[PDB]
């Protein structure tokens, strides 16, 4: 059939026009295929006869491929068919659900009759044709179609609120709390409702009934998980097998938690050929062994209960990695998940644990429409501290603590008063723009003054540099003095981590000390202190 | 009545801006206010032909329970200036900010009596979403004036203007100023008599149909930037002195330091007052009391606002068009972004009184959880532009 039903308005692109391309000759081959394929298409309406516009159509092993390419490109634009894809842990138990697939959507939704013209192809020895129907290839087809369905569905969705319906292309998935029994009844009264709208669908060959294989899930009325993982357990591996690897675990990190892929992905870095073999490393070697534990024995999740709220917890594994578990009844998780990302050069892990509620906030609110309340490794005093201290605003929804190690904390708290009969530590470094040459020193108040160079430095690298001298010839408690705000910043955010080598050197430093205090003064000010280090640091090399 | 035309800064093509995600409560807050604006036939259903989208959100009315459509007209805005800047520009009065008083009304329900050309809809189209993503998404444009849209009031101007005339006549030292969807009524009564005349303002306007929330300008001053007062003055504190007096150089012109950037000690050593310097000193936060000298407000150029948190309920801003040149600066004073929320409102208040336009904001926050929360505690019809910065060690300075 063809559905009765209004036609969507479509134009092309604004200063455009129809295309006009070449018809390229074919073979008898092809050309008789052709005729047989649109003269049985013309009985039923999706085409018709024609005597401006051309479009160029071929024939492959026989079915007919239009080459839409032109008109697509001077085809309007449409808004979006989805702006996202259901995820399993946000679905509802359902007792019945069934998946009807629609005969031949497309051609049996009309084209706007102002549209057709700009279809037309031809059939070459010439035959000339145009749709009435949403072609195949064609731009609006899958907008158009979407949108047409969802019409058609509104009035028997309102007479069946009892009733949910999910349309995926092609498909569309009925379930709903009733029996079997009374439920397929109700599937009957819709295939009706279709029929009446030009719409054929299944007789039994439903291919309905769960398990559901769908977006590379299996989903049962009672739960979901993912479609079976199968690791290959090869004597080598390539890029190519390495790729294909962390793809199915991190598909697998939906609900398997504790999944981890550092190791693995750490050996994927630097441009290399896709069919080049590469060693496992031991720590890639217990990674991959880790997973094939977590993945032996079956793990579900559960549908969400729209009544109940949702906690989710997130432990810390190894560094800059995450898990994390959702669930509304005390570990049948609805999902899983993992949160890694590094975000700047230099962070701690109360930033880190920060961004990953962030991430399953957003992920929750997109999911369930509701943000969780969070069970964190950390303590309210922990938290409180550094949400005080830091110049970033910073939030976090409602949270608890729960002791699951290792825990969250900060590895050293900066003085916010100069330390008495603390040593206090004037350092600066400078560098030579063309030479790269510097000499990073310091001087204290004890008369102590030392100069070392340096070979190949940024002017910042001396200035990190300086902080590292002061901080290893000196005493548990120490005062220092620098003119860097690069290097203020960056220690100031008490980072625990960082890619800069000599970064998380001073990290260690500090570490170590009981008590250390930064301060700031201008550079070149001739600031007292600043000045005599300054005059021995830029001693040449400067 | 007779729609008037309008027309998008040629070279630029309507809105396609994506919807972030709604929690529950905001989305059947909105199809209950969507469902009920189509009956009225004040926005009406559309299909994926319409390429174009704005982002919509659910505030809370003026704290109450009431929930209130927002849409988030920004792009829109940016692609039609101008025509409602330059086109149908309404002046801002520059006596606004000097009034003892200030009332601000929402006449935001007045645009929905007056069509839109329908020519223009299409690139009012709004989606509201779903939760999972297991419905399609419901699909709507206005076929009158939208609220947060700035063509609004000006072309509502017209009308506006009829309706307050008789009232103006009245009563010639009161001074109204329009800025989208919001009326500014200043006076310089004594508060009863403003309340009485902002009650007698709104009896002419329930005519037509289409206290109230006071502000007091006059008593609106700069923040200084602060030297301390001290009376013991150790090395570190005279350095974080020669510091701050540092940056105050490069900005307000006079600040001197060279007799007191002259006093390899420890910074637990105090040291002795010098004569002079005590002058120095004085003199220096003598200015730094009064406007930047050679700043000027320039219309033609954006206007900036950068909050800097200064930790326990304490947040510093400024705005400014070119970096530390202050046009004005000031403070305020329990989640972060709930008090960030409130100071953004504030000083895009202040800037809409003072200058008739919204600043860019510079927001110490992080992107992600600026946008997942500042709806929850939003409540102006207004959103300003604004940009995440990361604040430097300049909070010290505290400008
Ligand atoms: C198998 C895929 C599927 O059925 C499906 C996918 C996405 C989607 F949004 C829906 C509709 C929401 C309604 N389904 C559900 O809420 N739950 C549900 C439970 C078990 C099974 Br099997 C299918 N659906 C679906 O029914």
């Amino acid at each position: 059939p063809i559905s009765p039903i209004e036609t969507v308005p479509v134009k092309l692109k604004p200063g455009m026009d129809g295309p006009k391309v070449k018809q390229w000759p074919l073979t008898e081959e092809k050309i008789k295929a052709l005729v047989e394929i649109c003269t049985e298409m013309e009985k039923e309406g999706k085409i018709s006869k024609i005597g401006p516009y051309n479009t160029p159509v071929f024939a492959i092993k026989w079915r007919k491929l239009v080459d839409f390419r032109e008109l697509n490109k001077r085809t309007q634009d449409f808004w979006e068919v989805q702006l996202g894809i259901p995820h399993p842990a946000g679905l509802k138990k359902k007792k019945s659900v069934t998946v009807l697939d629609v005969g031949d959507a497309y051609f049996s939704v009309p084209l706007d009759e102002d549209f057709r013209k700009y279809t037309a192809f031809t059939i070459p020895s010439g035959i000339r044709y145009q749709y009435n129907v949403l072609p195949q290839g064609w731009k609006g087809s899958p907008a158009i179609f979407q949108s047409s369905m969802t019409k058609i569905l509104e009035p028997f969705k309102k007479q069946n609120p009892d009733i949910v319906i999910y349309q995926y292309m092609d498909d569309l998935y009925v379930g709903s709390d009733l029996e079997i029994g009374q439920h397929r009844t109700k599937i009957e009264e819709l295939r009706q409702h279709l029929l009446r709208w030009g719409l054929t669908t299944p007789d039994k060959k439903h291919q309905k009934e769960p398990p559901f294989l769908w977006m590379g899930y299996e989903l049962h009325p009672d739960k979901w998980t993912v479609q079976p993982i199968v690791l290959p357990e090869k004597d080598s591996w390539t890029v190519n097998d390495i790729q294909k690897l962390v793809g199915k675990l991190n598909w697998a990190s939906q609900i398997y938690p504790g999944i981890k892929v550092r190791q693995l992905c750490k050996l994927l870095r630097g441009t290399k050929a896709l069919t080049e073999v590469i060693p496992l490393t031991e720590e890639a070697e217990l990674e991959l062994a880790e997973n094939r534990e977590i993945l032996k024995e079956p793990v579900h999740g559960v549908y969400y209960d729209p009544s109940k709220d949702l906690i989710a917890e997130i432990q810390k594994q190894g560094q800059g990695q995450w898990t994390y578990q959702i669930y509304q009844e005390p570990f049948k998780n609805l999902k899983t998940g993992k949160y890694a990302r590094m975000r700047g050069a230099h962070t701690n892990d109360v930033k880190q644990l920060t961004e990953a509620v962030q991430k399953i906030t957003t992920e929750s609110i997109v999911i369930w429409g509701k943000t969780p309340k969070f069970k964190l490794p950390i303590q309210k005093e922990t938290w409180e501290t550094w949400w005080t201290e830091y110049w970033q605003a910073t939030w976090i929804p409602e949270w608890e603590f729960v002791n699951t190690p290792p825990l969250v904390k900060l590895w050293y708290q900066l003085e916010k008063e100069p330390i008495v009969g603390a040593e206090t530590f004037y350092v600066d470094g400078a560098a030579n723009r063309e030479t790269k040459l510097g000499k990073a020193g310091y001087v204290t108040n004890k008369g102590r003054q030392k100069v070392v160079p340096l070979t190949n430095t940024t002017n910042q690298k001396t200035q990190l540099q300086a902080i590292y001298l002061a901080l290893q010839d000196s005493g548990l408690e120490v005062n220092i003095v620098t003119d860097s705000q690069y290097a203020l910043g960056i220690i100031q955010a008490q980072p625990d981590k960082s890619e800069s080598e000599l970064v998380n050197q001073i990290i260690e430093q500090l570490i170590k000390k009981e008590k250390v205090y930064l301060a700031w003064v201008p550079a070149h000010k001739g600031i007292g202190g600043n000045e005599q280090v300054d005059k021995l640091v830029s001693a040449g090399i400067r | 009545i007779e729609t008037v035309p309008v027309k998008l800064k040629p070279g630029m093509d309507g809105p396609k801006v994506k919807q972030w995600p709604l929690t529950e409560e905001k989305i059947k807050a909105l199809v209950e206010i969507c469902t009920e604006m189509e009956k009225e036939g004040k926005i009406s259903k559309i299909g994926p032909e319409n390429p174009y989208n704005t982002p919509v959100f659910a505030i809370k009315k003026k704290d109450s329970t009431k929930w209130r459509k927002l849409v988030d007209f920004r792009e829109l805005n940016k692609r039609t200036q101008d025509f409602w800047e330059v086109q149908l520009g309404i002046p801002h009065p520059a006596g606004l900010k000097k009034k003892k008083s200030v009332t601000v009304l929402d006449v935001g329900d007045a645009y929905f009596s007056v069509p839109l050309d329908e020519d223009f809809r299409k690139y009012t189209a709004f989606t509201i979403p779903s939760i999972n993503n297991e419905t399609p998404g419901i699909r709507y444009q206005y076929n009158v004036l939208p609220q947060g849209w700035k063509g609004s009031p000006a072309i509502f101007q017209s009308s506006m203007t009829k309706i307050l005339e008789p009232f103006k006549k009245q009563n010639p030292d009161i001074v109204i100023y329009q800025y989208m969807d919001d009326l500014y009524v200043g006076s310089d009564l004594e508060i009863g008599q403003h309340r009485t005349k902002i009650e007698e303002l709104r009896q002419h306007l329930l005519r037509w149909g289409l206290m109230g929330y006071e502000l007091h300008p006059d008593k609106w001053t700069v923040q200084p930037i602060v030297l301390p007062e001290k009376d013991s003055w150790t090395v570190n504190d005279i350095q974080k002195l020669v510091g701050k007096l540092n940056w105050a150089s490069q900005i307000y012109p006079g600040i001197k330091v060279r007799q007191l950037c002259k006093l390899t000690k420890a910074l637990t050593e105090v040291i002795p007052l010098t004569e002079e310097a005590e002058l120095e000193l004085a003199e220096n936060r003598e200015i730094l009391k009064e406007p930047v000298h050679g700043v000027y407000y320039d219309p033609s150029k954006d206007l900036i606002a950068e909050i800097q948190k200064q930790g326990q309920g304490q947040w510093t801003y400024q705005i400014y068009q070119e970096p530390f040149k202050n046009l004005k600066t000031g403070k305020y004073a329990t989640n972060d972004v709930k008090q960030l929320t409130e100071a953004v409102q504030k000083i895009t208040t202040e800037s809409i009184v003072i200058w008739g336009k919204t600043p860019k904001f510079k927001l110490p926050i992080q992107k992600e959880t600026w946008e997942t929360w500042w709806t929850e505690y939003w409540q102006a019809t207004w959103i300003p532009e604004w940009e995440f910065v990361n604040t430097p060690p300049l909070v010290k300075l505290w400008y």
